[PDB]
DNA sequence: TTTTTTTT
């Protein structure tokens, strides 16, 4: 056959590369030979693919076989598996073999990762075409891992001749003529399932990532495609980096299974379509099993602001850094963030623990900062304006493909996290009531287009709303100086009205705030903690579980009395009692404490006195 | 020669199947799995595959139980082979089954010429999503909620063909059930030709798929649900319906398709389960009913199961005694006497009036739970669209006898007209005029005209449905967000007990966390609403129906005094009914007849609060409450 | 179904 004298080199220089490595860091520069060491830890789980570091290669034969491989990855592919083969006889003949019946040949996956770079996907072009890089997105669509058959068998259903180890192209593929050379059956070939060998593969699609090219243009999407344990190895809806090679993908209706390219097809032309094959895929967007994830110095961070007791209040204070004022606010935030203790009662009654906020603020409140921050800094976080959503894109939505399916909408898309409704007031009130059954229900029900499919749809919904007019009439009551259903009134867990001031001491400061922002920008801000460390000890809280205490149980009771009395209940019910019962589990949260305290309860009290103003 | 099942042991073979595809292979096989079935006894030692068998020839089944457990105690190598290669040893097993069968029962081939063998407590449980190629080939034991089913249309088991070329006779080949047969050639000349099918010789079997989807709590939180499609077959066709969870167990097949393969434009297979046992993941039972006959008594027990209605909820006794009636329900007397109880349940909002209906949802055996803006009137009536062309039915319709639990009171009015005066839902659509029978109860619940209750103005003005609509339920609930400084500590204490209860924190302690809140427990209350509803069917007392008369004479004076209706007595009658099936009484004695009154006239009483509410209190304050 | 000017 065709030498390629240049593919087995590089097979050479591949194989040695993973055996003869002779790179590691443990123990200092004492060489491992760490795909050696792959290779054996390969034998103790019996995997299928190779993970392999590009800069590794790189760094091995001065990173010639690296640009090589880069370039010419398709054409090297074959001549990498044979000597990756050839290294597994070498030190794992075992894993050679699959490994009761005879055991086939094991497929080894060479998913190189740790590329030098990532390409956006406009940068995408052809000259690229089958060599190896990276792209990063977020992931838009997937598809239900299926079995791509990798390699194929047949039986000459003339002569019984089977044939077996048949690659297959784009398109279905057969044998043309019958190995048996006594037989000439050209068709009739019976597809041995059995013999051949199918590997797990599944569509992926991703869109362009808003700082990528946002001038004046739509995101550009990709179908890139996961392959052996790639599959499913990333969520949707999540940005990540895919490395793997550029594969064009011609119409299989064209093979036959502006115009196109022809007289090979034969008379029939070819349109072609780029597509990209993930080879390895990385995502870039218990208590003490969370400690166990954190680093040594990150666990002693975490015992540094547990230490410290005004900790709550450094928090409310780090909490939009950006805006000014309106701390109480902030402290919603946070207490939302955290959540509440979500329990099923002994009669299996479902009892929401999260909180669902709403803001009433006049415009330039920066209430749109506000969420703007929140959804930033907040995983599982959908922000969307009310005035320009669909109720389906906002919930869950049917199409069809090939075929009726489900599209999640954005509770879905933030389900048990964060959800932000900017421009709630403009929001339509049959999606608005929408809203509302599926959050109280906690569930969203694709009844209609005949599929009666439910999705869990728990999560928490910070709505963002301005009073009617654009002002809030201290005269009329909350129902009222917004149009709102007022049952969904009744769930919304509270209510940030925003009132303007004429403090002129607070206008100087505001002033001087905002211009101090312009002036030195970031160097403005200051929070008491960084983002990350606030979220560390954000989800250190998440694990802990508060409990309520007897005195808790007491003072909660009177303080509920007192509400009561001070409505005296048009805003008072017991779903008021349930939301201050998740506020104490949210400050208890915020104090890191497994039990409730008399000063929670007193903390969540004056939190709805202030929401009740 | 045959071969040990130690021999067995030793695969020797290039594939598992190809092990069991051994012909000496297959008469081992056959003969330790006989071996098994008639040898393999339960502890007591009983032959309980024996037993399975008397009881198939009995019911004329043509599945055989299967438990995989039991081939793992004894035979495992079996049960392994079986896993690796489920259609071989499937066939083999289901031969044993056609010996093990006739020796008991010989001549059984004329009851069913053929058995199917059912697997069950397959050890290894994956979600669709955990599936993966590793597991195609293989039997998998999976769960869902079956999203679509499609009626169950004959297929063709086997099949002869005819060559148009000559083609005499061809072959009664075993169509696979995944694909077709494309012999593409024939025998009687050695060429391709049009096959025609022959009629003459062939077998068909009953044949179904049904979609499965991911139950929405299995799927991880923000993850998508997936479904697979799940070929049913002949016996196994039509065991559930759509929308119910359900686990089956069958070999993960998979074939190829262009269709796919343009799609996706990839060389992939669509990949299909033929089920081998199916089941669906609360019935009574002997013990349970002599021990309802027991606890049957005259001490409160009408009380009791009122103490026990949402008792999870605070307070709303009459609530409790309403909904109990409606779960209980009342007997029909058909000519057209409805028997349902249908109960609206009007609250401020906030009200709990939501959670007691979920938790009817949860304590119904069957009911139907739909919101008034969340819920299409379509798909309360029915719907058409191409199979191709059918129709679907109607949450309505789909209520059963069982509860319809309703809110958030257009086109669903006017289909509730229509359920109402006859518990059927006319239809026409594609020009095709029928009925639909629901049969079932009805609760409802909604914020009076949109807002806080007003006292002022009658129940009715305090809400938009259309009197119609009002008279046609059994009876009508009011709630009222009153304040009252001890009532509130009351809620307030038990709010805050159900909370710490219901904490996580707080199996075995379900005794104490129960806290004899209810009277009864839930599970045994459950099985009692369902065997009194099954057996219990009261007998109306004429000699009491005698002062039935007079009392509601009484009650039209009344009404003319300053509004009663004979549905208000069928109401009574029914109410009265469903008392006495709460305490198992299959005679309507004096009491449900009291307790009947009283609850009818109270629910006459809500009618005109600030206007008559006193004087209506007055005038029945004998009525009602007088005993 | 969903989005969509446009008229009714
Ligand atoms: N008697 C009661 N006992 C316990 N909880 C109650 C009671 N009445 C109202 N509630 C509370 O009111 C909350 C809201 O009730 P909900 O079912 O939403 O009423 P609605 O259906 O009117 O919206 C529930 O969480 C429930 O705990
Ligand atoms: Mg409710
Ligand atoms: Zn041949
Ligand atoms: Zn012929």
């Amino acid at each position: 056959k065709v030498d390629d004298v240049t593919g087995e080199k590089v097979r050479e220089a591949f194989e040695q590369f993973l055996e003869d490595f002779s790179v590691q860091s443990t123990d200092t520069g004492e060489v491992e030979k760490v795909y050696r060491a792959q290779i054996e830890f390969m034998k103790i789980y019996d995997l299928n693919t190779i993970y392999i570091d590009y800069q590794h290669l790189s760094m091995r034969e001065n990173g010639a076989l690296a640009m090589a491989i880069s370039e010419q990855y398709y054409r090297f592919l074959p001549f990498l598996q044979k000597g990756l083969r050839r290294v597994v006889r070498k030190y794992a003949p075992e894993l050679l073999n699959t490994s009761s019946p005879e055991q086939t040949e094991r497929v080894f996956q060479i998913s190189f990762f740790n590329l030098p770079t990532v390409h956006r996907i406009r940068d995408i072009r052809s000259e690229k075409i089958g060599s190896l890089l990276s792209i990063s997105g977020t992931v838009t669509r997937t598809s239900e891992v299926r079995p791509e058959l990798y390699k194929a068998s047949f039986t000459c259903d003339m002569c019984r001749a089977i044939v077996d180890n048949v690659e297959q192209s784009f398109k279905y593929t057969e044998p043309t003529f019958c190995p048996n050379p006594s037989c000439e059956n050209r068709a009739f070939w019976t597809l041995n399932v059995t013999r051949s060998r199918f590997l797990d593969w599944q569509k992926v699609r991703i869109q362009e990532n808003a700082n990528e090219i946002p001038t004046g243009s739509m995101p550009r999407t990709l179908d890139v495609i996961l392959r052996g344990d790639s599959v499913e190895r990333a969520k949707p809806g999540d940005r990540c980096k895919f490395t793997g090679v550029e594969i064009v993908v011609p119409d299989v209706t064209q093979l036959g299974l502006n115009s196109g390219v022809t007289g090979l097809l034969g008379v029939r032309d070819l349109t072609y379509k780029i597509s990209f094959l993930a080879c390895h895929v990385i995502s870039i967007g218990d208590q003490e099993v969370f400690l166990n994830s954190l680093s040594s110095d990150e666990i002693n961070e975490l015992k540094e602001m547990v230490k410290d007791e005004h900790i709550y209040d450094k928090l409310v204070r780090s909490i939009a850094p950006a805006v000014f004022g309106h701390e109480a606010v902030k402290k919603g935030i946070l207490l939302q963030m955290l959540g509440g203790v979500h329990k099923s009662t002994v009669e299996g009654i479902k009892l929401r623990g999260d909180i669902n906020i709403c803001v009433v603020g006049d415009p330039s409140t920066s209430k749109s900062q506000f969420l703007k921050y929140v959804v930033g800094f907040a995983p599982r976080s959908v922000y969307t304006s009310g005035k320009a959503s669909s109720a389906a894109g906002l919930t869950a939505a049917v199409v069809r493909d090939e075929d009726y399916t489900i599209e999640a909408g954005a509770l879905m898309l933030a389900d048990n996290g964060i959800c932000c409704i900017d421009e709630f007031d403009k929001m339509d009130i049959s999606d608005q009531v929408a809203i509302h059954e599926a959050m109280e229900q906690q569930t969203i029900s694709i009844a209609k287009a005949g599929i009666h499919a439910t999705l869990n749809a728990r999560t928490s919904i910070l709505a963002a709303a301005n009073p009617v007019g654009g002002r809030y009439n201290r005269k009329l009551s909350l129902r009222g100086n917004l149009n709102m259903t007022a049952p969904i009134m009744s769930r919304f867990d509270l209510f940030f009205v925003i009132l303007d001031d004429c403090n002129e001491k607070i206008d100087t400061e505001l002033a001087s705030h905002i211009v101090d922002l312009h002036m030195k920008r970031d160097e403005a801000i200051e929070p008491p903690f960084s983002a990350e460390q606030l979220r560390r000890y954000i989800k250190y809280a998440r694990t802990f579980k508060p409990i309520l205490t007897k005195e808790a149980r007491s003072y909660l009771v009177e303080k509920y009395k007192e509400l009561r009395k001070d409505d005296a209940s048009y805003r008072i019910t017991v779903r008021q009692l349930e939301s201050m019962i998740r506020l104490s589990e949210a400050i208890a949260r915020a104090n890191c404490v497994d039990e409730i305290t008399p000063s929670f309860i007193a903390e969540a009290y004056d939190l709805l006195r202030q929401s009740i103003i | 020669e045959e071969l040990t099942l130690e021999s067995l042991s030793n695969v020797k073979a290039n594939s598992y199947s190809e092990w069991i595809t051994q012909p000496n292979v297959s008469r081992t096989i056959a003969r330790e799995l006989k071996s098994f079935l008639l040898e393999y006894t339960d502890e007591t030692g009983r032959s309980v595959y024996g037993a399975r068998i008397r009881t198939l020839g009995e019911m004329n089944s043509e599945s055989l139980e299967v438990n995989y457990r039991h081939l793992a105690e004894s035979k495992a190598i079996l049960a392994l082979f079986l896993a690796k290669c489920p259609e071989e040893m499937l066939k083999i097993f289901d031969l044993v089954a056609m010996e093990a069968t006739e020796l008991h029962y010989p001549d059984y081939a004329r009851i069913h010429s053929e058995i199917h063998v059912r697997i069950s407590d397959f050890p290894t449980i994956y979600s669709l999503r955990e599936l993966r190629e590793s597991n195609l080939s293989s039997l998998v034991r999976v769960t869902g909620v079956v999203t679509r089913r499609t009626g169950v249309f004959p297929q063709l088991k086997y099949v002869k063909f005819n060559c148009l070329k000559c083609g005499s006779i061809l072959g009664p080949f075993f169509q696979d059930s995944n694909e077709e047969i494309r012999i593409s050639f024939c025998t009687n000349c050695k060429s391709k030709g049009p096959f025609r099918v022959n009629g003459e010789k062939t077998v068909y079997r009953n044949y179904q798929r049904v979609t499965l989807q991911e139950a929405p709590g299995t799927v991880p939180p923000g993850r998508l649900p997936r479904h697979r499609e799940v070929i049913l077959l002949a016996d196994l066709v039509d065991v559930s319906k759509p929308g119910e969870e359900v686990e089956v167990t069958g070999i993960y097949k998979n074939n190829y398709d262009g269709n796919l393969n343009a799609k996706n434009g990839f060389p992939v297979f669509a990949t299909i389960i033929e089920a081998n046992s199916i089941k669906r993941r609360f019935s009574w039972t002997e013990e349970e009913e002599r021990e309802f006959r027991k606890i049957s008594r005259d001490r409160g027990i009408i009380d009791k199961i009122i103490s026990s209605m949402a008792p999870s909820i605070y307070g709303h006794r009459d609530i409790k005694t309403a909904v109990a009636c409606s779960l209980f329900g009342g007997v029909p007397k058909n000519v057209s006497i409805r028997g349902d109880i249908n109960v609206l349940l009007l609250g401020d909002p906030g009200t709990a009036k939501s959670q007691i209906l979920k938790y009817v949802e949860k304590t119904a055996h069957r009911a139907v739970f739909a919101t008034g803006q969340g819920a299409s009137a379509v798909g309360l009536t029915a719907s058409v669209r191409k199979d191709e062309w059918t129709l679907e039915g109607g949450a309505l319709v789909l209520a059963d006898k069982g509860v319809c639990l309703i809110d958030e009171f257009d086109q669903d009015r006017t289909s509730i007209h229509e359920a109402m005066e006859q518990q059927s839902i006319s239809i026409s659509k594609a020009g095709i005029v029928t009925t639909l029978q629901a049969r079932c109860s009805i609760i409802a619940a909604a914020n009076p005209n949109g807002g806080r209750y007003n006292s002022t103005l009658p129940l009715a003005q305090n809400v938009s449905l259309t009197e119609p609509i009002l008279s046609r339920f059994d009876i009508l609930c009011v709630v009222r967000d009153l304040v009252d400084e001890e009532a509130d500590e009351r809620l307030a204490t038990f709010v805050v007990d159900s909370h710490v209860r219901s904490h996580p924190e707080n199996l075995q302690r379900q005794r104490k966390k129960e806290e004899e809140i209810s009277p009864i427990p839930q599970e045994l209350l459950m099985k009692y609403i369902h065997y009194a509803r099954t057996k219990i069917y009261p007998k109306l007392h004429q000699m009491d129906m005698d002062k039935v008369s007079r009392v509601y004479a009484d009650l039209r004076r009344e009404s003319i005094s300053t509004p009663i209706t004979v549905r208000h007595l069928e109401s009574i009658l029914r109410i009265a009914e469903s008392f006495a099936k709460m305490r198992l009484s299959e005679f309507v004695s004096s009491y449900d007849l009291d307790r009947a009154i009283k609850v009818v006239v109270d629910s006459f009483v809500d009618a005109q609060k600030v206007s008559v509410r006193r004087q209506l209190r007055r005038s029945f304050a004998i009525y009602t409450l007088g005993h």
